[PDB]
Formats: structure tokens, C-alpha cells, sequence
């Protein structure tokens, strides 16, 4: 189950 | 970072992101927040990306060590898992401290307030992932309360396709499924969020359409995994 | 790490590798070295893997920042490149200090002595990558001298297919090409190393054959890039 | 030009 990746920008 | 200019901290945060030096990036953005001024949209994203990467590495390591520890059940595996866990909790506490002093109370616009409250829910969720007892219930309720206030504002003040609103609903649905033992609530939220966004896509430009449909695909991916 | 048992440090280094926590892994292995006992073959590999990952991240970040700095030619990019550069130099100095106090002087067997001397050449090579003047020449000569002593021992004491001997020759050839401005020496060393290993492969077991041919492919890859 | 990766094991 994926949360927002939010690792870029 | 008290002796460095706010603008230099922001510039160096962007450089650290390009160098994939996320610990540095987080320290630079922490220094920028502690200058006491509100953060722009871009600056909020830099703060979020920095700490998400830092705690993302800690969570991944904690899961590896927790899995080894469960298979074993000397003190070394437990001791090292505890060390990583304490470091993760310290980073979460640092982020929560920044939101409480004083990002959230100065955030008046929907876009900033929802952004910070979603962050608050996320980092309490990360604390809940490693919590066990006496505090897990209160930590879970702290996450739920932050997410819920963010939801209430986003439903009142943002269109259903707003990427912040969509990402908040995505993460709240993950909270329901993974933390709160409420998979039906998780599925219902993801479905209603997806359907209401789909009906609003006709209002968007080509670039906004791409932004919103990307996050709707993440909701769809979860529904596919959960059903 | 003075209060932790040597065996616990080794165990935790292995756990940190599984968790991809290479900074921790390096600190654990540094503590193990400072216990003062010689290192086993496995323990040497743990020390090497830990610091190779740490400095590998620093070198990658330094290259990103150095490239941005060259394109610009405020002080921020230079300042941040300098900060990363100083941190990289500190890690290299730490490794070189461990080799000098007292890994190398207690290493009598060819497998341990060549391993440590190759390390010494590698970390002086990393220092040379970021050095400019007054010291770059002396740093380059320090790298060359370490590699050369390792070469001399490995040619006398190891078969041409020994993975340590092959990896030493590979890295010395990279030193020649990238640091010493001697591409013909780099190509000649890589070719002679490959050919002499090929002629010795018939002596090896199935598993040793796989170990040696893997590194010979790395020599071949470089020759393909250089010719 | 690649040195020994040496990042695993
Ligand atoms: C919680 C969260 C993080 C990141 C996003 C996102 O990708 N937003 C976005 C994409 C394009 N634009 C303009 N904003 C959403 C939610
Ligand atoms: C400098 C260096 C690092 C690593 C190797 C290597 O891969 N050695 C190896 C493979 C299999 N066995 C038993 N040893 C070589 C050289
Ligand atoms: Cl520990
Ligand atoms: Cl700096």
C-alpha cells in the first residue's frame, strides 16, 4: 500500500 | 544554521537535493524554518521532500531490522533496532516541533494549512508504525486528528482535483488501512476521492490534468491492492 | 565504540549492511579495528564495504556540486562543495589513519597486506580526485607508492587469478588513467592483467572461476571504454 | 572507467 512518494522536487 | 542567510539556506537545500544529500537538505530547511518567516509553496515542498527522504531511509532500515528481530524470536539485533528506532523518533519529533513552532499557527491559507496538517498526520503515522503500548493509541489519535482537520479544510476550500487534497486523501486512506485497522474506511475514502476527482478533470488545463491524474493512479493502485 | 564488545560490533556491522546503513556500518567497523586485534578475511571485507559506500556517496555528491560550480564560472555553490569536500577528506583521513594505526604494520600474510595496501592506494586516490595544488602531486605519489607495493607483493605471492590481485590491478589501472594522466600505462596494465588471468583459469574450481571471470570482465569493460 | 564496485558483502 503506497503513500505519496514525495521524494522528488 | 543561525548565522546563514535564509536565502542561502534555501539555495543550499536545492543543491543538496541535486546531490541527493537529504540529511543536509533537511538541516538547511530546518534552519530556514527557524528564521521565523512563513514558507512559500516551493519552500514547503523542499521541507517536505528533505524530511520524507530522511525518515524514508530510517523506516526502511527499521523494517529490515524488525524483520530480522522477529525471525530470531544475543541482544544485538534488538539493541540496533532500538537505536534506529530512537533516531527515527527523533526526526519525527523534530518535524512535529517545526510544525508546532510555529508553522501551523501562522498558516492561514488553505494550501499552506492543509499542507502542514497533512505533514503532521504523516509524521505521527510514522511514529505509530514503531509504537507499541501506553502511547500507540494516543499517537494514532494524534495522526487521525491532524488528518481529519486537513480533510475538513480541503473539502471546504479546494477543488476535488487539487493535488494537495488528493495526496492528503491518499495518505489518510493508507493511515486507515495500515495503522487504524479500518480497511473498509480506507477503500471507501480512496474510491470516493478518485470518483470525485474524475468528475472534476474536465475543468483542468493539460498540465494540471497530468498532475491530478498521476495521484489518482496512486489511489487506483491501492484500491487494486486492497480489493 | 569502546564500551561495545568486538563481536557485537562485527554483528552490528553485518546488520547495518543489511539495512543499508553504511555510516553506522563504518562506525561499527572502525570500533572493531580500534579493539587492536587483526581482522579476518570477512572482517576486512566488512571494513572495506562500509567505507566504500560512505565515500562513494560523498564522491557522487562532490561531482554533482563541482559540475554546478564549473557551470557558474553567490558563494553558496562553492561553500557547499567545500563542505562536502571537507567531509570526504575527513573520511579518507579516518580510513588512512586506521591503516596506519595499525592494520598495515601488523599484516604479514600476502592476502591481508595486499588488501590493506590496495585500500591505502584507493583512499589516497579519492583524496587526489579533489586535490588541486601544493599537495596534489604528493597525494598522487602516495597513492602510486601504496599501489606499487601492493602490486609487487601480489605478483610474488598470489596467482594471476586471485580476486584481490585482479581488483588491485583494476584500480591501479584506473589510477593511471584517471589520476596520473597515463592512459597507455592503464591500458597496458589492464591488458597484461587480463591475459595472464585468462591463462590461469584452467586451474580453478567452478566457484573460483566465477569470482575471477567477474573481475576480468571489469578489466575488459575498461579496455573497451579506453580503446 | 570503473574501479571495483566493492559496495556489497
Ligand atoms: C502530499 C503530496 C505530496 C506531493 C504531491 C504532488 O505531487 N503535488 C503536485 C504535483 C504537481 N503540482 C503542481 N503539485 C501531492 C500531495
Ligand atoms: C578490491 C577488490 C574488492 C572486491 C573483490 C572481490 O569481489 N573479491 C572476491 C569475490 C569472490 N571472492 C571469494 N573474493 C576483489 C577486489
Ligand atoms: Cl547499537
Ligand atoms: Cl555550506
Amino acid at each position: 500500500a503506497g503513500s505519496i512518494p514525495g521524494r522528488r522536487s | 544554521m543561525g548565522s546563514m542567510e535564509r536565502a542561502s539556506l534555501i539555495q543550499k537545500a536545492k543543491l543538496a537535493e541535486q546531490a541527493e544529500r537529504y540529511e543536509d537538505m533537511a538541516a538547511f530547511m530546518k534552519g530556514a524554518v527557524e528564521k521565523g518567516e512563513e514558507l512559500s509553496c516551493e519552500e514547503r515542498n523542499l521541507l517536505s521532500v528533505a524530511y520524507k527522504n530522511v525518515v524514508g531511509g530510517q523506516r526502511a532500515a527499521w523494517r529490515v531490522l524488525s524483520s530480522i528481530e522477529q525471525k530470531s524470536n544475543g541482544p544485538e539485533v534488538r539493541e540496533y533496532r532500538e537505536k534506529v528506532e530512537t533516531e527515527l523518533q527523533g526526526v519525527c519529533d523534530t518535524v512535529l516541533g517545526l510544525l508546532d513552532s510555529h508553522l501551523i499557527k501562522e498558516a492561514g491559507d488553505a494550501e499552506s494549512r492543509v499542507f502542514y496538517l497533512k505533514m503532521k498526520g504523516d509524521y505521527y503515522r510514522y511514529l505509530a508504525e514503531v509504537a507499541t503500548g501506553d502511547d500507540k493509541k494516543r499517537i494514532i489519535d494524534s495522526a487521525r486528528s491532524a488528518y481529519q482537520e486537513a480533510m475538513d479544510i480541503s473539502k471546504k476550500e479546494m477543488p476535488p482535483t487539487n493535488p494537495i487534497r488528493l495526496g492528503l486523501a491518499l495518505n489518510f486512506s493508507v493511515f486507515h488501512y495500515e495503522i487504524a485497522n479500518s480497511p473498509e474506511e480506507a477503500i471507501s475514502l480512496a474510491k470516493t476521492t478518485f470518483d470525485e476527482a474524475m468528475a472534476d478533470l474536465h475543468t483542468l488545463s493539460e498540465d494540471s490534468y497530468k498532475d491530478s491524474t498521476l495521484i489518482m493512479q496512486l489511489l487506483r493502485d491501492n484500491l487494486t491492492l486492497w480489493t
